[PDB]
């Protein structure tokens, strides 16, 4: 299935997972895609955060679902 | 005069919305239709944006509580109408736009006066419906929002034809190309990403063998993956052979809006909370409940906590569901409880949610007035909800609701008048008086925060107002720069709420590990909670980790631009802030920077350092060796760059300048070595034509050939470098400029460098230069021999410079982008403004208010949590935010790991071992195995091991009767000072079946 990820930047990514796929799995493609590591990721979707060692399933995380992928910003 | 934006004010904002949005907004005319708070908060954020005028609209008398948030307003104010009383504070936040009141709106065609008009929660929806008509029929864009309780919306439509010029504001993507196939694929030099998303654009410069696709031409990118992307054949132009760069391009999009009439039976949502998608259409039918029961009443609005008029809002709902199934959809049911509370809390006037439509729907505005950033398309509605304190502690009934004759009256509304004293007997301390301090006091202001008897705010902040603050921090006006942030705020704040008199304590500390005397345990254990208003990533480490060492809330936020974030860190139950890492910034690889340069913040980067040695560095190094009689015995043993350090003593003593044409002489000579010498000897090293040992040309790619410069007066950088080197280096030996009065003159320097005898370059064959990071790379005692005895120079001193952004009179920006931009030259670079590289020397974050505020009011939505002491982690919001797409989306806090050693359950950030009194080793150790089940293995104080079970008996018996203090001692050599109350001790232990185990740290309590 496809999902998407959407950057706060605007960008749209698009992933072929599983549902039986690991958090660590997504976050390793995204990885591919955009060159950011892993620990770097904050992903949320339908308001939880995604932790690693959890599935998609455990956050039913559908086809064409959107995932966003948040940052923290330094400025005050 | 206008056509010219005011850098020295709008320096940071300009920096989000560029100089073109910003010229448009400069023509654009707002109106504001109701100034109760909501209408005050748009007009606020619009007003400091920079508009061409600003045109409120309320007639309206002032009533005490109108006061819950409209800051503006005062008791005084009583009786006489919202729009004139307003009126003169809207004016002092920004005087280049004037601000006017409209006196009458009886005549519609009065609207066309103004491109944007913006109707609050006093215009009723019939109105709102004319209004909006009248707008989009004649090309008037149109804003609406409300805001009631915990609930808001807001409704954009910027008319039939809407001209988007850029959806993001992002940089534009660039890239290096290496390989151009005529199927049009495109190859990413080496491992570079070029990071475009299908239907980008980009345009092309230097493909040679392609000559028209350097043009400006446009082509829609199709993405192969992160290395490649496609452009549609490209053999019609020629065939690839060498270079390139591709730059996007942002393409204009037309958009269409319908009108609020269309948009009530058809609406098109842009969600605020994807957790919460479901409840956007609940809400659309409950707004327009809300109205509908306002025109049977007489204009009147639900009563607070009423269940009469609460099943009237529920059947009125109902009522629109059954006459339009598609809106919720087909057999979905009315969310009854929704529509209840937004009954119940009609009347409700809450600083948060107002803060955050005030921001959200001011940013509109501007993106109307401009065409930068994709609109709204086209309502949005909101709910905090979480909020709410758990009815079992603070019930909320029709008694506790009540008005109680007072400004927080329609707090009391949502909260109850317990929570609502609650509140005002919190102890509060916020770090970071600057955009997010000001929007926060305010806020907090407005909740009276630390204004009951057992409340106070403590706030602080180490810096002074400058010009470019004024922009975005609100309570700050010109006549303020140069005075304290915390202690201005302070008292703007208690302007607009007197019951914070004498409730609000302004510091002007640091926090920071040089200033926990100040801030020591009793400061830190006395507060209820702690928020950040801050602007740098150590200050927020320092504060997480002092807030988990004494066990406090933290309140967490921040913006860059449009883009913002909240993250609450709750004590036993939360991740805290350090638990996750951020990307770190790009460093630019260091032969990029010495003798690679291709793009211009490496060429800003290498000017910016030779700024620091030229007119500071070398300037203290002087300085200490005139006044150290050892600093050439201490620098031999221990500097990295011995042989620099010395060279910069020397040549700043021997070269020593007599007037101001010898600092002319010299930046032009500095100009030859930089600019032509220096590039002919890389030149020499590697010739334009060189190849790499497998015969491919050396300069390729990241690596562009340099041409050494001509010194040409006319060139706008070649003078102002010779200016700006001129006039530092004039201030380094304290003489007087020829051009410290007046601008400098072209003939005068001219004359000066015409009469020069310039030496000419020779090469220096024994120079290796580095070409990668990975490859490596006694004529001192000359060096050394050579240097001046100190007492031949009796009060000679050096005036060091110290780097200052944003005063444009001081010749550092004209020097760092001159040098720059002569380096950009050398190396085919695009030369930058001054402005740009300011933004990059500088590292200047681009700030608005708007996000300023919207960000703050998230952070006081979650604080209604920690006054209700919640601790179900899935009450809690962390926020995310992009104004400019728009996106909103919101995330449960991760919880805190926990650990377990034997059978006990911890907390591995915020347990620890209290430990009271300077405790002996012996009694230590035999209390973790007896209290605890744990064989300590290991004990430390910083890098100081203490004790470890290998030691042998001597070294045991030396310490196990040694009290912690007398232990450090012991081991250190240093004594621990006097104003320490705290040790915390690191260790390692087996737990009962002598396995390693993970194990809180200790606190020593002395
Ligand atoms: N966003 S803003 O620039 O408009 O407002 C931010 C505001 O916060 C003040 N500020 C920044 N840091 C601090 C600190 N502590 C501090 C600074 C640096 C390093 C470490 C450490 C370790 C701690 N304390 C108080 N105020 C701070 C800025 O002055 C600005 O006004
Ligand atoms: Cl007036
Ligand atoms: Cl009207
Ligand atoms: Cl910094
Ligand atoms: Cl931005």
């Amino acid at each position: 299935m496809q999902i998407f990820v959407k950057t706060l930047t605007g960008k749209t990514i698009t992933l072929e997972v599983e549902s039986s796929d690991t958090i660590d799995n997504v976050k390793s493609k995204i990885q591919d895609k955009e060159g950011i590591p892993p620990d770097q990721q904050r992903l949320i979707f339908a308001g939880k955060q995604l932790e690693d060692g959890r599935t998609l399933s455990d956050y039913n995380i559908q086809k064409e679902s959107t995932l966003h992928l948040v940052l923290r910003l330094r400025g005050g | 005069a206008a056509g010219e934006i005011d850098e020295s004010l709008y320096s940071r904002q300009l920096y989000v919305l560029g100089k073109e949005a910003m010229l448009k907004m400069q023509t654009s005319n707002v109106l504001i239709l109701g100034l109760k708070g909501l209408g005050v908060e748009i007009a606020k954020n619009v007003v400091l944006a920079g508009v061409k005028s600003m045109t409120v609209f309320d007639p309206e008398p002032v009533q005490l509580a109108d006061l819950s948030t409209q800051f503006f307003l005062t008791e005084k104010d009583i009786g006489q109408k919202r729009g004139d009383v307003t009126r003169a504070k809207l004016a002092e936040l920004n005087a280049y736009v004037p601000v006017n009141v409209l006196d009458s709106l009886d005549d519609v065609t009065q609207l066309s006066q103004f491109q944007v008009v913006v109707a609050t929660d006093t215009v009723s929806l019939e109105d709102k419906v004319k209004i909006n008509e009248f707008c989009h029929s004649s090309g008037i864009r149109f804003i609406s929002s409300e805001t009631r309780g915990l609930f808001g919306n807001t409704f954009v439509d910027l008319g039939d034809e809407f001209t988007v010029l850029d959806p993001t504001g992002e940089e534009p993507r660039t890239g290096m190309v290496s390989d151009i196939e005529p199927d049009g694929t495109v190859t990413m030099l080496d491992d570079n990403r070029h990071g475009l998303e299908d239907g980008n654009f980009v345009r092309f410069s230097e493909v040679e063998g392609l000559d028209k696709l350097n043009d400006g031409t446009l082509f829609k990118v199709e993405v192969l993956g992160p290395f490649a992307f496609r452009i549609g054949s490209v053999k019609e132009y020629g065939e690839y052979k060498k270079g390139g760069i591709f730059t996007e391009v942002k393409v204009p999009r037309k958009i269409s809006f319908k009108s609020l009439k269309q948009q009530l039976s058809n609406p098109e949502f842009v969600f605020s909370d994807f957790a919460k998608f479901d409840r956007a259409a609940q809400l659309h039918l409950g707004f327009q409940a809300l109205h509908q029961f306002a025109v049977r009443h007489n204009g009147e609005l639900p009563r607070t906590m009423n269940d009469e008029d609460a099943n009237e809002l529920i059947k009125l709902v109902t009522d629109l569901s059954v006459q339009q199934p598609e809106v919720l959809g087909e057999g979905v049911d009315v969310n009854e409880d929704l529509i209840k509370e937004l009954s119940y809390q009609a009347r409700g006037d809450i600083p948060g949610v107002v803060a955050f439509f005030g921001g959200l729907v001011a940013q509109e505005v501007l993106k109307a007035c401009s065409g930068k950033f994709t609109p709204l398309k086209q309502f949005m509605y909101f709910d905090s909800l979480e909020s709410l304190p758990d009815p079992k502690n603070f019930p909320r009934n029709e008694k506790t609701t009540q008005p109680v004759n007072s400004r927080y009256d329609n707090q009391i509304a949502v909260f109850g008048l317990d929570f609502q004293k609650k509140i005002a007997n919190s102890k509060v301390f916020l770090v970071g008086s600057g955009a997010i301090g000001c929007e926060m006091l305010k806020n907090w202001a407005l909740l009276g925060l630390g204004s009951g008897s057992d409340g106070y705010i403590v706030v602080t902040d180490n810096d002074s107002i400058e010009k470019s603050n004024l922009n975005r921090q609100f309570l700050f006006r010109p006549k303020d720069v140069g005075k304290n942030k915390s202690e201005v705020a302070a008292e703007a704040v208690c302007a607009m709420n007197p019951d914070l008199k004498g409730k609000i304590n302004a510091k002007i500390d640091k926090v920071g590990p040089e200033t926990e005397e100040i801030f020591n345990d009793s400061f830190w254990e006395s507060l209820d909670f702690v928020t950040n208003a801050l602007d740098n990533v150590d200050a927020r480490t320092y504060v997480d980790r002092r807030c988990v060492f004494y066990r406090k809330p933290l309140l967490e936020s921040g913006t860059l631009g449009t883009k913002g974030n909240t993250q609450v860190i709750i004590p036993r139950l939360t991740e805290s802030y350090s638990s996750s890492r951020d990307p770190p910034e790009k460093s630019i690889p260091l032969c990029t920077l010495r003798s690679f340069p291709n793009k211009i913040d490496h060429t800003i980067a290498w000017a910016k350092s030779l700024f620091q040695g030229y007119f500071t560095d070398s300037a203290e190094n002087v300085n200490m060796y005139l006044t150290q009689p050892n600093f050439v015995e201490q620098t031999l043993k221990q500097s990295g760059d011995v042989k620099g350090v010395l060279e910069s003593i020397s040549d700043s003593l021997s070269s020593k300048p007599h007037n101001f044409e010898d600092c002319i002489k010299w930046a032009r000579l500095e100009f030859e070595k930089k600019f032509n010498h220096d590039i002919k000897q890389l030149l020499f090293n590697f010739p334009k034509d060189a190849k790499t040992s497998n015969g491919e040309p050396f300069w390729s790619g990241a690596k562009r050939a340099p041409t050494p410069l001509e010194f040409d007066i006319y060139n706008n950088d070649h003078f102002h470098f010779v200016v700006a080197g001129a006039s530092l280096r004039a201030y380094n030996y304290g003489i007087k400029s020829d051009d410290s009065n007046s601008k400098p003159n072209v003939d005068e320097y001219k004359s000066v460098i015409d009469h020069m005898i310039i030496p000419e370059f020779t090469p220096n064959a024994n120079l290796k230069i580095q070409v990668n990071d990975d490859d490596p790379d006694d004529e001192i005692d000359q060096l050394v021999s050579s240097l001046p005895d100190p007492s031949t120079l009796a009060g000679f001193k050096l005036e060091p410079v110290d780097f200052e952004k944003d005063d444009d009179t001081n010749h550092h920006i004209e020097f760092i982008t001159a040098c720059s931009n002569c380096r950009a030259q050398n190396y085919f670079i695009e030369t930058a403004d001054r402005q740009k590289t300011k933004f990059i020397a500088g590292r200047i974050i681009p700030a608005i208010a708007t996000t300023t505020s919207l960000v703050t009011g998230l952070v006081n939505l979650e604080l209604y949590k920690l006054i209700d002491n919640k601790t179900d982690i899935e009450q809690y919001k962390n926020g995310f935010v992009n104004l400019a797409l728009p996106f909103f989306g919101f995330s449960e806090p991760i919880a805190s790991p926990k650990g377990e050693y034997n059978n006990k359950k911890y907390d591995k950030i915020w347990d620890r071992f209290d430990i009271k009194g300077d405790i002996k080793l012996s009694d230590l150790i035999e209390h973790f195995e007896k209290d605890e089940g744990l064989e300590i293995t290991m004990l430390s104080y910083g890098v100081s091991l203490l004790y470890a079970s290998f030691f042998p008996p001597k070294k045991l018996k030396e310490r196990l009767n040694l009290p912690i203090t007398q232990l450090v001692k012991l081991v250190t050599k240093k004594d621990i000072p006097a104003h320490v109350s705290t040790m915390i001790l690191e260790i390692c232990a087996d737990d009962k079946e002598g396995e390693d185990v993970e194990v809180p740290f200790i606190t020593i309590h002395l």
